[PDB]
């Protein structure tokens, strides 16, 4: 059972700057018939995995040459020179010498500038109270870096449990995250409570970001 | 040229 | 170009299914195929290949013979049968053709979830402002879709002809429902005069909901 092992798993590069991503093999690659079956291949977001380099150096066609591929034995490396936004997503090595595996691969963060997160709070909906639920919403979009904290009040109180926060991968359109962050409640606890707080701390500011409302101004 | 070299 | 994978869908643990894949573009029998599936959490992992003819097949081992794949020369279609299912074998199963070593063309993908759980449409919920907010140039809206098995929804704003500032959120599991939102913004003068829809499909429960975002 051949192991791909790949370093390292996320890697930030900035535009216009070189990219380089390791991948061992536990075992010799080089086949009997004296081939590398070593592979490279890149998942962008929402998408399946495309072949970018088969066997260590070789370029699939629409294959820039600022992607290229080197190694031999057990030991090879991706570079991707020049990198452009489009070029973000999880880049995976693959062995097909030995019965077939993958590495567990690396994903590209492009650089961008810091970027605050613009927020939006929404009540639960007639629709959903109708049902007997009541779930409030946040929006965090369009963010760098990744890294943020949501933290929901309940008439001024911190309420950990029920929350579900969801990010988006990475958008080449303009190296900005978004996130949502959903504080599920049933209606008689919903209807209990007058003020729903959703806060983000993020380090584009000092102070954490709050938009709140009251349920009877609703 | 035997497309799944392994299964040699 | 192209492969494109039947649709998958929820099966009940133990039971079986067949997924498909239809190719297109080149002699299918000048070319080995293969499965692959990916689990998030994580890793692809080889499921499958067969030759030409498909006289020579190779699975993964654990599969323990559970899945069969074939094709069919005559109609440019490749099989999987997957019997005897657990939820070990949930995962996105990808049709792929497989040359010299190396998969250089990738099916869309099809995901498929072993479960003892009901097939449930999502509700659809609206995201407006409201609360007596103030508002600026432009407005942010949304659509919280609750409550649905398996995955996925596709969601979608106006028929698709709204795109350019839509953000899709990646589903939750909790309580052994999805949840997922989705995300727009448009100038503020222009709703709600110009009307802005979301439409979410859901393939496992034949569903699509169309909610009209009110003021």
């Amino acid at each position: 059972d051949v192991v791909m092992t790949q370093t390292p798993l996320s890697l930030p590069v900035s535009l216009g700057d070189q990219a380089s991503i390791s991948c061992r093999s536990s075992q010799s690659l080089v086949h009997s018939n004296g081939n590398t079956y070593l592979h490279w291949y890149l998942q962008k977001p929402g998408q399946s995995p495309n072949l970018l380099i088969y066997k260590v150096s070789n370029r699939f066609s629409g294959v820039p040459d600022r992607f290229s591929g080197s190694g031999s034995g057990t030991d090879f490396t991706l570079k991707i020179s020049r990198v452009e936004a489009e070029d973000l997503g999880v880049y995976f090595c693959s062995q097909s010498t030995h019965v077939p595996t993958f590495g567990g691969g690396t994903k590209l963060e492009i650089k961008r500038a810091d970027a605050a997160p613009t927020v939006s709070i929404f009540p639960p909906s007639s629709e959903q109270l109708t049902s007997g639920g009541a779930s409030v919403v946040c929006f965090l979009n369009n963010f760098y870096p990744k890294d943020i904290n949501v933290k929901w009040k309940i008439d001024g109180s911190e309420r950990q449990n029920g929350v579900l926060n969801s990010w988006t991968d990475q958008d080449s359109k303009d190296s900005t995250y978004s996130m949502s962050s959903t504080l599920t409640l049933t209606k008689d606890e919903y209807e209990r409570h007058n003020s729903y707080t959703c806060e983000a701390t993020h380090k584009t500011s000092t102070s954490p970001i709050v938009k709140s409302f009251n349920r009877n101004e609703c | 040229e035997p497309q799944a070299p392994w299964m040699e | 170009v192209k492969l494109v994978e039947s649709e998958g869908g929820l099966v009940q643990p133990g039971s079986s299914m067949k997924l498909s894949c239809t190719a297109s573009g080149f002699t299918f029998s000048d070319y080995y195929m293969a499965w692959v599936r990916q689990v998030p959490e994580k890793g692809l992992e080889w499921v499958a290949n067969i030759n030409y003819d498909g006289s020579s097949t190779y699975y993964l081992d654990s599969l323990k013979g559970r899945f069969i794949i074939s094709r069919d020369i005559a109609k440019n279609i490749l099989y999987l049968q997957m019997s005897s299912l657990r939820c070990e074998d949930t995962a996105t199963y990808y049709c792929a053709r497989l040359t010299n070593g190396y998969l250089d063309v990738w099916g869309a993908g099809t995901t498929v979830t072993v479960s003892s759980a009901k097939t449930t449409p999502p509700s659809v919920y609206p995201l407006a402002p409201g609360c007596g907010d103030t508002t600026g140039s432009s407005v942010t809206l949304g659509c919280l879709v609750k409550g649905y098995f398996p995955e996925s929804v596709t969601v979608t704003w106006n028929s698709g002809s709204l795109s350019s500032s839509v953000h899709t959120f990646p589903a939750l599991l909790e309580s052994g429902l999805y949840t997922m939102s989705s995300s727009v913004t448009v100038p503020s003068s222009t709703w709600p005069s110009q009307t802005v829809t979301c439409s979410v499909a859901h393939p496992a429960s034949s569903t699509t909901v169309d909610k009209k975002l009110e003021p």
